[PDB]
């Protein structure tokens, strides 16, 4: 603005003068040197630049998640075997824990030396400790006890646990290095050396079959039956001479589950891989020959740069972006702003508004006259290069008419009327008529026509549709397709006897208005097609475009935007012609107005030629590098039937309606915000325009387009789009497990109990999934939050617009697969068989006293101790359980489910909820009979965490103190772990002692048991179990090929893993441009 | 795929003023009413109109 | 033994969809929003905007 | 007050603000005034 300065600063300090103000001081010294955070802010920053995730991360430790922990120490110094038998005496270090009872637990990434940890981890203590806290994290926010969990949320907690178990293992197996075995333990094998401080302890863990075999202990019994020649490395790709062979295959300890997960992850990354040749082709095609980039031509070293993605992912990302933008006008305006900024940086056009002054100063008009058209237009136009950013914002709004709609401000209209006798209003009409065709507002033609109609009322007349939108109504109010007057669509209602000039202006609008076109930007080979309604790689434009024939441009008057001005000036000439419309004017004034109009129709301006020849080329060169890709709809030229009246996006279904094509009509939210502009500024920029003295456009663009293509940042947004699609698919696949959704999901964990989830439960679970996926991948901004503000268990994505005809166009993008959801499903399918290793047990428990000296394990009880529904003499309870006190010696009675009442003895069957609802009334009545009486109850649970207690078999033991503190702690909201008493195994005979069990299982849950008395020759008393050979198939079965895996029912704990040595350099380190 | 701009099958005079008895010109009297895409094979043309509006 | 109510009532469950236009009050909200939309659509009733 | 104390329903006006994010949106926000928390 016209600022001034006042008072304070005075220091010239080059010539020791004192000034009037610090601003004047700054201008003075410059002359010397020259001569001689709201959510809206979050969304804005989101659009302008997102957070790129961490896709490639390497792992140098052995790829496993299951470890073996000793639970009971061996009885090494004993009086049956001399200590010289065992290998412990000789300090021989074995691959397996040398204890009396081993067992498998789960500690994700326990042997791993990673590049970048993902903060997710499923760590489990041994079963002797308490693991109840792994199942009370998500929705268990009101369980008073510390060691208590709510059984109706085991499924949700287990689903979250499996998602963590997958996210923790999204690493690449890294290639470290090898050395040869200088000992005779193997026939000269190559043994991987993994980095770390203490590395000697790993060569006995990775390679079970290197140990000597001196004993008949169980470890040596196992090792002596394995294959000799499956150790270390057995294959490699050595493509270059001494350059770190690309990949290798090695036998070593690792489990099939995490090996399969990492294989899937690598197979997903290998599909996005692009090479330097394709990158340079794509960049050259995007820049359209102005910028050249070179790639090498030699044998490569196997780079890995995942940057290519399908079109569905980009379309889904674009839908989510528009869903964020909708109806704000501050989230979208910065994009137009910085687009205008780089248009200013790149464009060769330069608006100098002295052409208008120099052409208007040559007008010949008298001085004894109270009107002057030259001075009038100079005042109305005010040529000043202060703010011609309106021109650039208009040019940038062409890329966005689905969300943004640029409209001329109503401060540009003639202030409540305006008549044809007023010179100010005539020039206002001229300015608006030139400025309107450069806006993406569909109602610009009618706003122009009714500008003229308002401006001449009382001179001519036309019939309007009603009495509200009359002819004197403000022209800027006709802003919808419904509002266009019938006399503008039926020309013969503007009869030339009454409204000749108005009919002429109507015909001019219909015939000579600018025509749309397109420019075909981008290259969808490496990138995709973000656009949703136009075909891929096309860019619609409100004006015609035909390229240039020469690189040294010179003036010409042979284009559409100059013919429009010629027609407008011709009609204004006709309008000023008659004395009917300006009865008071004189011949001198009429001639001067003619002179000004005829001199304004041919004004040597380069702006129309620019808009025809070079502006679309610049828009197409700028588009592929934009952070927010263009989002257009068709530019209907003048037809009313085809104007778009809405564009809306859906993010959830509506009813019992599974199909998006049917649920999309009435479950969308409209999107779009208008931006006002300045007709004065646009018309000044459109009249004043000139090139540099002798520009050569090829050189100009060749050295003005280089930096924005040397800046490689659009490649890092495709990865963000990948992560967005992966997250939405994972959300769908996981919410379908606890709720009832529309997708054909698979279901494995229905046997674990769970509550009846409502909208709040589903939203909470979705929030947990969102945070857990943001913690990995190192994200900070929003991701999956646009989908969480509704009902997450009916989600679906789709967009559409509608015309004035009511004909709708929709775009339902197809959901591509997601490796993360596939791996979560695989982990669930494996959990279904290996649930014991994660601490869960199946079936239910049978509370009843059993006293005997036998050594069977409660996690694998004998058959004639369990009973079920279809057993003779069993009572099932649950629907209305009533107790009736006994009187005069008669025993109390409880009510069967079928109306019978029975005493406190026999075999019963309770629902766990039935016990929880009466946890206290039942303890006092029943506990005295379970302890010493003959009562037995089968509390049916389905799934429950357990805990183990080992005891010496040759001493009296009793379980009541454990099994009473559980029954009296069952609660209407929580249950603690189920305590079992397991005996210890003994490699030599012992004396027996009575035990008193109270809790036992109804199935086989003793599956995490690895080995018992692993260092002794035998196991003579107690549960024995040799090393599981089926876990080590490729090592004990010579006929099995080395790459076999039996996934759903065995984890296999040892197999061939492949290790890579790829390298991930930046783009600019491989694809160099030529300056 | 050669692209030529069709033009002006007809031509208008001064005394032609939108009369009910004047001959219709079918919009072929002004500059640009359509574009012609010539090629050698309709397969090539059909493939051209995949990336064209 | 009757308690009159000015609205319909159905058996209870928490696992029922939020957007359920079988519900009377949800249907009423949807219908009112649809009519106000139809009122605002053409700008026939809002000159001066 | 008895219904308020035995009902499961919770009423937080923050849902309207989270869904919203002359500006008709701000107009209805100011006209509903979700910051008030008297639902007697
Ligand atoms: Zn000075």
């Amino acid at each position: 603005p016209p600022t001034a300065s006042s008072g304070h600063g005075y220091q010239c300090h080059v010539c020791s003068a004192v000034l009037f103000s610090p601003l004047d001081l700054d201008a003075h010294v410059a002359s010397h040197g020259l001569h001689g955070a709201d959510v809206e802010n979050r969304k804005t920053a989101q659009l302008l630049h997102a957070d790129t995730p961490r896709l490639v991360t390497w792992d140098a430790g052995l790829c496993t998640s299951f470890k073996i922990v000793p639970i009971v120490p061996a009885q090494v110094p004993q009086d049956v075997l001399a200590y010289t038998f065992f290998t412990s005496s000789y300090a021989i270090q074995s691959p397996f824990p040398e204890a009396a009872v081993s067992r498998i637990v789960v500690h994700t990434r326990w042997a791993s030396n990673v590049d970048f940890d993902r903060d997710s981890s499923v760590i489990m203590a041994p079963p002797t400790e308490n693991n109840i806290h792994l199942f009370k994290q998500l929705l268990n926010t009101e369980t008073l006890s510390v060691r208590g969990a709510n059984p109706l949320m085991f499924r949700a907690n287990v689903l979250h646990m499996l998602l963590e178990f997958v996210l923790d293992n999204l690493y690449l197996n890294r290639h470290t290095g090898f050395s040869q075995d200088h000992t005779p333990f193997t026939e000269g094998a190559n043994l991987r050396s993994l980095p770390g401080p203490d590395a000697e302890k790993w060569y006995s863990i990775m390679y079970p079959t290197r140990m000597g075999t001196p004993n008949v202990s169980k470890i040596c019994n196992f090792v002596a039956s394995c294959v000799r020649n499956r150790v270390g490395r057995f294959d490699r790709a050595q493509m270059m001479n001494g350059a770190m062979s690309e990949w290798v295959d090695v036998f070593e300890t690792s489990d099939a589950l995490t090996v399969s997960i990492r294989g899937r992850w690598m197979a997903r990354l290998a599909r996005m891989n692009i090479n330097p040749t394709e990158i340079e082709w794509a960049l050259t095609e995007c820049a359209q020959g102005y910028v050249t980039v070179t790639s090498p031509y030699a044998p490569s070293v196997n780079r890995l740069m995942p940057y290519r993605i399908s079109n569905a992912e980009r379309q889904i990302s674009q839908i989510i972006r528009v869903m964020n933008i909708g109806n704000n006008a501050t989230v979208i305006q910065p994009v137009l702003q910085d687009i205008s900024v780089l248009l200013q940086r790149i464009s060769p056009l330069q608006i100098d508004p002295t052409i208008i002054s120099n052409t208007m100063s040559t007008v010949s008009e008298s001085t004894t006259q109270t009107l002057s058209p030259a001075s009038s237009i100079l005042g109305k136009l005010r040529p000043s290069n202060s703010d011609f950013s309106s021109f650039r914002v208009a040019l940038a709004g062409w890329l966005y008419n689905g969300v943004v709609t640029t409209v001329i401000d109503d401060s540009s209209y003639p202030k409540d009327g305006g008549s044809v006798t007023s010179l100010e209003n005539l020039w206002d009409f001229f300015i608006l008529a030139l400025a309107l065709p450069l806006t993406t507002d569909p109602c610009a033609p009618v706003k122009a026509f009714m500008t003229l109609a308002n401006m001449m009322v009382g001179f001519e007349t036309i019939p309007m549709d009603n009495q509200i939108y009359t002819q004197s109504r403000r022209a800027s109010a006709f802003s919808t397709p419904h509002t266009w007057p019938r006399c503008f669509m039926n020309i013969q209602l503007i009869s030339p006897i009454d409204a000749p000039i108005l009919r002429q202006w109507a015909e001019i609008i219909h015939r000579y208005w600018p025509n749309p076109s397109q420019i075909r930007y981008g290259t969808p080979n490496v990138f995709g097609s973000a656009n949703l309604f136009t075909p891929p790689e096309v860019l619609l434009l409100p004006i015609d475009h035909q390229p240039a024939n020469v690189t040294t441009p010179t003036l010409d008057f042979t284009n559409e935007l100059t013919n429009w001005r010629a027609r407008v000036c011709e009609l204004m000439k006709n309008l000023v012609d008659n004395q009917r419309y300006q009865p008071g004017w004189t011949q001198s004034l009429v001639s001067s107005m003619r002179g000004t109009l005829g001199k304004l129709k041919l004004i040597k301006s380069m702006t129309p030629m620019y808009l025809q020849q070079l502006a679309p080329v610049e828009l197409a060169v700028i588009a592929p590098m934009l952070p927010f890709p263009p989002f257009q709809v068709p530019y209907v030229r003048l037809d009313r039937d085809r104007v778009p009246t809405m564009v809306g996006v859906t993010r959830q279904s509506r009813d019992t309606i599974t199909q998006p094509a049917l649920s999309l009509s009435t479950t969308n939210t409209t999107v779009g915000v208008p931006l006002a502009l300045d007709a004065r500024a646009i018309t000044v920029a459109l009249l004043s325009g000139k090139y540099p003295p002798d520009l050569v456009t090829n050189v100009w663009y060749a050295d003005a387009i280089y930096p924005m293509y040397a800046d490689t940042e659009v490649f890092s947004n495709l990865q963000r789009d990948v992560i967005t699609c992966e997250a939405v698919q994972t959300l769908v696949t996981l919410v379908a497990q606890i709720s009832e959704t529309q997708y054909p999901v698979d279901r494995y964990l229905d046997w674990i109990p769970s509550l009846r989830a409502s909208a709040a439960t589903a939203a909470t679970f979705a929030e947990w999934v969102n945070t857990s996926m943001k913690t990995a991948f190192d994200l900070s901004d929003m991701l999956l939050e646009p989908l969480l503000s509704g009902d997450p268990r009916m989600t679906q994505l789709a967009i559409q617009y509608q015309q004035y005809n009511g004909r709708t166009f929709n775009v339902i993008p197809e959901m591509p697969g997601s490796v993360i959801a596939d791996c979560v499903q695989l982990t669930a399918e494996v959990f279904n068989h290996e649930y014991n290793l994660f601490g869960i047990a199946r079936g239910d428990i049978i509370i009843g006293r059993v006293q005997s000296t036998h050594l069977w394990s409660p996690l694998a009880p004998p058959p004639d101790l369990v009973f079920d529904r279809d057993t003779p003499g069993v009572h099932i309870f649950g629907r209305d359980c009533r107790i009736s006190f006994g009187m005069n010696g008669a025993a109390p009675m409880i009510r069967d489910e079928t109306g019978m009442m029975v005493p406190f003895e026999g075999n019963w069957i309770f629902p766990l909820a039935l016990w929880q609802m009466n946890t206290r009334y039942f303890n006092q009545q029943f506990d005295a009979w379970i302890k010493t009486g003959e009562l037995r109850i089968r509390i049916e649970m389905g799934a429950y965490p357990y805990m183990l207690h080992y005891y010496d078999p040759r001493q009296y033991a009793n379980a009541w103190n454990l099994t009473s503190a559980w029954l009296e702690e069952i609660t209407p909201t929580s249950i603690p772990s189920v305590p079992f008493m397991v005996p210890i195994s003994s490699d030599h005979d012992i004396s027996s002692a009575p035990a008193v069990q109270y809790i036992i299982s109804t199935e086989y849950n003793d599956r995490s048991l690895f080995c018992t008395n692993s260092s002794s020759p035998q196991t003579i008393a107690g549960p024995d179990k040799h090393i599981p050979v089926e876990r080590y198939n490729i090592l004990t079965n010579p006929d099995a090929p080395p790459t076999q895996i039996q996934l759903p029912e065995v984890v296999d704990l040892y197999n061939v893993v492949t290790r890579y040595a790829y390298e991930t350099p930046p783009i600019t380190a491989v694809v160099m441009g030529v300056p | 795929v050669l692209e030529v701009a069709a033009g002006r099958k007809y031509l208008q005079m001064n005394n032609y003023s939108n009369d009910d008895d004047d001959p219709p010109l079918f919009a072929k009297d002004l500059s640009d009413y359509a574009k012609a895409f010539y090629s050698d094979t309709y397969e090539v043309l059909d493939r051209f109109f995949w990336t064209h509006d």
